[PDB]
């Protein structure tokens, strides 16, 4: 728009504008302030009344004089989309970090989308693997599936998310995005190398993934719309291709997290816990952006981040809504030399029923829960008493409760130098089958050492002979 | 013979809970001091929110 | 084809009258504005923003007014003139809704067409009167065996539906829904259900795997499924309750009875809350609005009986509240608790214990005590709750290893049998006809001859052995609805002729 | 002050400001009143915001307001009516009645602002209740000129204990008593209703012994708290200006705690600790003052409490403990094991049991009776985890006489014959104090314990015996 002003106010990253022309603005503008950092590319977010806006500001705020000219763009921010999107990484305004310079498009899309409607629905009920014992048989991914998963970092999500990156992707072989939310800049790189190394990234061809990465050192708003940016990606994939797409984000918390700084500043009140009054409306909006259409479909393995490891707290709990399967992880479990440390009994999915992954699946995944649930009521009694003070019964489940705790561990491929023992991967039918061999007591008679980690049935008796010399 | 020892492994196993069980009377007390405290902090949250509007 | 549809479109569009206010838009964004002006103002009333956004307004001021936004906030900009519709907020309510998705604000979003219409109605009708109302007597049942064994559900009641989120909250209700289709085949409409669920909050997918399960069924035909999807607006979340009762009141008013499902009221209140501080007006306890009670008590005493001068109608209401984490003494919680007249607590972890559709008969209650249970039903669950709260009692004893002797032990032995009576597979419909035969057995104590892992081989048996010889047994159940004299006899000995197994 | 007009500014929901012309406003605490196509709309004063800008509380449903929508001033505050005439009519916020009786016969009106009795009038409580309800009776005595209070959690059977008191005593006495309904369903009201017309206790021809005021929950906040203050005002015209006892019922009282706490919040006050009002105090005892024994007649409440979760830490029910002499607990559990009432007596205290106010005798027995059954609690922990062990024939002994004394706390109520279809008796006080002492001297330690199930006196435990042994 041919719309200009001056900047009254620059408090923290959400600078305040004030045109000095009478044609009127519009919400979701973007203005740009010439500035010695090349440009600055702000959005605006609220009109205040009397031409007063208030923008949010991506980069840096070292530099911005007050009563400095702007001229206003006129409408949101476009990144740039296509198959030559493939083998770049772009930043929030699309600028390559990969630096094999500008990114190549035929069409170019507002960051915001408006989601999916109740007439554009398709369902799913497909099985998706993995391949990890504890994720099959408890909590079934699907094809077109929105996972959850939780519990704090540096404690195995990077590596957690890309094994889940060398399964699936590999197994799949079609278009894929990563979209790194306030990533940690240390970690990215070793992605970047991992890629590479393992075939995904080819850049003397065309990958099988595109990227898109904004790191946790960036100012709150760019940390924010990180996230949009990549699902416009996505849905490119979705649509104008016509297939089915995958997307990794660690950590999704950090939405949350920025909006919330961000909302002090605005003009909104905050809710109590700090969080911002908008998160409802956010999480809405992005949740149903990863939706199925009936055009792709984009399976998405979302990693949050928990302070304090609480789920009582508001943005965790208001995202459980929306997510079909969730796999908890909690820290403890991580500590105790038990990798993947997902909980049993704290993990859920809306795919595993008696029809939907098959009947056999279900009684042994029940059983599993119902054994480790009584040794769970039981857990002061064994410690304060003994464990033969107990009736008899129970010691039968106590002694059956043990193996499976032991048995859960299956080494990761992606991080078999530092568990210090080779990378397994096991099929959903060979997990199945294993898990079934447990419970019927086939190969319950052996030492608890010998199902400490290692993946399915067929590994513990290999290590029993091990142990024996 | 078989009754002396029976009340012997009596004895052995309520003097060893009274030891285990003072192990988690330890744990929850940190617990309960810390969760008392969380609330008072919560609370004040409250009263900042109100005042605000 | 398209040429026809844009140009019928161009007709059916334009050319405005003489407005009578007007006011200038000044603060705006986040689905929120401020206007200044407007004197012609009503609350609740509906105005219409020039870039194609409706507002309602809740906030007058002899400053700013504050309407909220229903529409995407990115058309609206500042300086642009409002012009009042000049009708509060209403929907069109009529029997073209029949297995068919709305929406918030009463159009449908599943495609099928424009609804039938047969009269208006508005989403603030409010409670009736003492006088027009009469007492509920009305047997109902939710296909679990356990709920209705356990708990009073009537038609014409409110009960609370509480515990943890994503622990099957939905999926409690949906075999509720799947049952209410035994009772809208029959021919009188005195029994029809036309069931109304809501959805608030959740994802547009969790909905139509929803739509796809009921239609599999066969029992998407007397269905309203109403949706406000979590991006959708802060006021249409709000407006989703609303507007669902008054759609429930036309089945009400013509004197035939239908059930509502407010699933979840918990982000009613979230989606309020933002509202509320973005009109930046004080809240209540925990962030969450002063006038939260108001809404949902106001609501909730308009799913009501009847009395035999007006329709004897009856809408049954089922509220459903996810407790984050658990907590039962939050504010939102608290409230609706104090409203309800009985609560079917589920509890987490009993779902891992194997006891699904998990309850908790102690956090269950009625306050005024049995009188909506089938006749016959009461008769056999006669001491199935004296039974079961004292199981838990000798069960927490029993376990420790100390020393018991055969009388505690008979509640041991008994308890375990009568747990394990109670599981039922989820998206399972049942019949009195086939929860009388088996209360009798688990009270009369023929289930303690049976093993505890054939206690489930034994019951799908049972009912199998009656539709061979003892078919007359279950009929009489059926056709008159309680047990005399000879029916427990004739039960008695239908029990022993198949134990085994 | 006098009827002017003024002009609305501002709604807020119930919360509605208005701009009277210049020297000219109400003075606080009136009734203005607004006309609307919803009755008469009518709005309490609360505060003055300076120029002549009154903040009101809504007492009738808020929808299509304008501003600039006249508003009159009565001149004075919401005046209710009261009358021996008024009993078995109903009465709410505005005084109308909902089951459409249309205009109440009024033979005198009042304000609900009536400030408290002074010190000098005061007299010392001396005239007994009898309830007539044996575990009642004997652990918490009741006397009437009291203020009793019905502490219990959800679900508890509140409403069925005031439905067999109602139905008994009201009849029995020649008083009247005021029932009270502050923010409840109208599934109850509707029962409680129909339940009460039956009995005799409200007719139509004569004089009803119970009035009723019902207040309801879908009303707005502000017009639910003022009803409790509706119904005390009837109950002090009895008590003044007729010269006759009363025998007061509120039902449930947290409603009308949480109403205040919600208005607070709306008004711009300031919420104390746990989210509840800064004005707690000092509403509860507004009320609880006025309810008092006087040399002009007595006022007798029984008031219905909600206790979050069985909480007492919680504030809102701790403040309210303190108003309330001779307390009762309604535990949850009791009801669900069989035994009606749902009263647990070891949690109840009074303040009424001294020994020379209901004699020597009934202090001493019961004061066994609460040591007997408390040591049965305290081997119940010793059974659990021991076993067999550390046990003697006295306590034997001690658990047998608590066992056939705990069985011996139920007395089925006509008011139940709709939930389990056993119909009422009646048990003397003399005669409850006789027949438990029976039983601890170990006379009766001979008949089982569930021959002293569902049973009144001592008569009944003999009866109870042959029916088992038949």
């Amino acid at each position: 728009t041919p719309i200009t002003g001056k900047v009254t106010a620059v408090i923290g990253a959400i600078v305040d504008v004030h045109f000095e022309q009478s044609e009127l603005p519009a919400i979701l503008n973007a203005l740009e302030i010439k500035t010695p950092q090349g440009k600055l590319v702000l959005e605006v977010a609220q009109h205040l009344g009397e031409n007063t806006v208030r923008t949010i500001a991506m980069d840096g705020t070292e530099g911005l004089v007050r009563g400095e000219k702007v001229l206003d763009t006129g409408g949101p921010i476009s990144v740039p989309v296509g198959r030559e999107t493939l083998g770049r990484i772009i930043n929030v305004i699309g600028e390559p970090i990969d630096e094999r310079g500008p990114i190549k498009s035929k069409l170019r899309k507002p960051i915001h989308a408006d989601p999916p409607s109740f007439a554009e629905q398709s369902t799913s009920a497909e099985i998706l693997e993995t391949g990890i014992k504890v994720v099959d048989l408890l909590a079934p991914y699907a094809r077109g599936g929105k996972i959850g998963l939780f519990g704090g970092a540096g404690v195995g999500k990077t590596v957690f998310i890309q094994e889940l990156i060398n399964n699936i992707a590999k197994a799949h072989g079609g278009f894929s995005v990563f979209t790194g939310v306030g990533e940690r800049t240390r970690e990215g790189n070793d992605l970047y190398r991992e890629m590479k190394e393992t075939g995904v990234i080819n850049l003397e061809g065309e990958s099988k993934v595109a990227l898109v990465f904004g790191q946790m050192n960036e100012p709150p708003g760019a940390r924010a719309r990180v996230a949009l940016t990549g699902l416009t990606i996505a849905e490119y994939f979705r649509d104008e291709e016509g297939q089915d797409v995958l997307l990794f984000i660690d950590n999704i918390f950090r939405f949350t997290q920025a909006g919330s700084e961000v909302s002090a500043l605005l003009g909104r009140i905050p809710s109590a816990v700090g969080y911002q009054p908008t998160l409802a409306t956010d999480m809405g909006l992005l949740q149903e952006r990863i939706t199925t259409t009936k055009k792709g479909s984009v399976t998405s393995v979302q990693a949050v981040y928990v302070p304090a490891d609480d789920l009582t707290d508001p943005a965790p709990a208001t995202t459980f809504a929306h997510l079909d399967a969730t796999t908890v992880l909690s820290r403890g479990i991580s500590e105790l030399g038990i990798y993947p440390a997902v909980d049993p009994l704290d993990s859920k999915s809306r795919l595993l029923d008696a029809a939907v992954v098959g009947q056999e699946h279900y009684d042994v995944a029940s059983k599993v829960q119902e054994t480790l649930q009584t040794y769970k009521s039981l857990q002061d009694i064994i410690a304060i008493l003994g464990m033969d003070e107990l009736s008899e019964q129970d010691k039968l489940t106590v002694e059956r409760a043990r193996k499976i705790q032991r048995f859960l561990s299956q080494p990761f491929a992606v991080a078999e130098v530092f568990t210090g023992i080779p990378g397994k991967l096991v099929r959903l039918k060979d997990t199945v089958a294993s898990f079934k061999a447990v419970l019927e007591g086939k190969y319950d008679n052996i030492p608890e050492h010998a199902f400490y980690m290692v993946g399915g049935i067929e590994d513990v008796v290999a290590k029993a002979e091990k142990l024996a010399a | 013979q078989g009754y002396a020892a029976e009340i012997s492994a009596r004895r052995n196993a309520m003097d060893n809970a009274s030891k285990n069980a003072g192990d988690m009377i330890n744990r929850y007390s940190i617990l309960y001091n810390r969760t008392r405290q969380a609330v008072i902090t919560n609370e004040l949250v409250d009263i900042i929110t109100g005042a605000s509007s | 084809e398209v040429s026809s549809i844009l140009e019928e479109r161009i007709k059916g569009v334009s050319d405005e009258a003489n407005l009578n206010e007007t006011g200038r838009v000044l603060a705006v964004g986040d689905g929120i504005a401020r206007v200044f002006g407007l004197n012609n103002i009503q609350a609740e009333e509906l105005v219409e923003f020039s870039s194609g956004v409706k507002g309602m307004a809740l906030n007058l001021e002899p400053g700013q007014v504050g309407i909220v936004l229903f529409g995407s906030d990115r058309l609206v900009k500042e300086g642009e003139l409002v012009k009042r519709t000049g009708n509060i907020v209403d929907v069109p309510v009529g029997p073209g809704l029949l297995g068919r998705v709305v929406d918030a604000l009463g159009n449908p979003i599943d495609g099928k067409g424009p609804i039938d219409a047969a009269g208006r109605s508005r989403a603030q009708v409010k409670a009736p009167g003492i006088l027009p109302r009469r007492s509920v007597h009305e047997p109902v049942q939710t296909g679990l065996k356990a709920v209705d064994a356990l708990v009073p559900i009537g038609r014409g009641q409110r009960e609370l539906i509480i515990g943890d989120r994503q622990t099957g909250k939905t999926a409690v209700a949906l075999d509720t829904i799947l049952n209410q289709k035994r009772w809208n085949n029959g021919s009188d409409e005195s029994k029809k259900l036309y069931c109304v669920y809501v959805a608030v909050g959740q994802k547009r997918s969790t909905v139509a795997q929803l739509v796809q399960t009921l239609e599999q069924h066969d029992a998407m035909k007397y269905s309203i499924i109403v949706a406000a999807t979590a991006s959708e607006a802060a006021p249409l979340q709000y407006l989703a309750p609303f507007t669902a009762a008054s759609i429930g009141e036309w089945f009400r008013d013509n004197g035939k009875h239908a059930l509502i499902v407010y699933d979840d009221l918990s982000k009613q209140a979230v989606a309020y809350r933002q509202l509320s501080l973005l009109l930046r007006r004080p809240p209540g306890r925990e962030a969450y609005p002063g006038d939260v009670f108001y809404l949902h008590s106001r609501l909730l005493e308009r799913a009501a009986k009847l009395s035999e001068k007006e329709g004897s109608g009856s809408l049954t209401a089922l509220p459903v509240i996810e407790t984050q984490g658990g907590d039962v003494s939050a504010y939102i919680p608290t409230n609706v608790i104090s409203i309800t007249d009985g609560q079917i607590f589920l509890e987490a972890e009993l779902f891992y214990k194997g006891i699904r559709p998990a309850i908790n008969v102690g956090l269950s209650v009625s306050r005024v005590g049995s009188a909506a249970q089938v006749k016959a039903l009461k008769q056999v669950a006669g001491s199935l709750k004296l039974f079961l709260a004292q199981y838990r009692e000798v069960a927490a004893f029993a376990q420790f290893g100390s020393d018991l002797d055969a009388s505690t032990k008979q509640t041991l032995v008994r308890g375990e049998r009568l747990t394990q009576l109670l599981k039922q597979n989820q998206y399972s419909p049942l019949a009195t006809e086939e929860q009388v035969p088996l209360i009798y057995a688990g009270v009369n104590g023929h289930l303690d001859g049976i093993e505890l892992s054939r206690i489930g081989e034994f019951e799908s048996s049972f009912l199998s052995y009656l539709k061979s010889n003892h078919n007359e047994l279950l009929t009489e159940i059926r056709e008159k609805g309680e047990l005399s004299k000879e029916l427990l006899a004739s039960l008695k000995s239908a029990t022993e002729s198949f134990v085994a197994t």
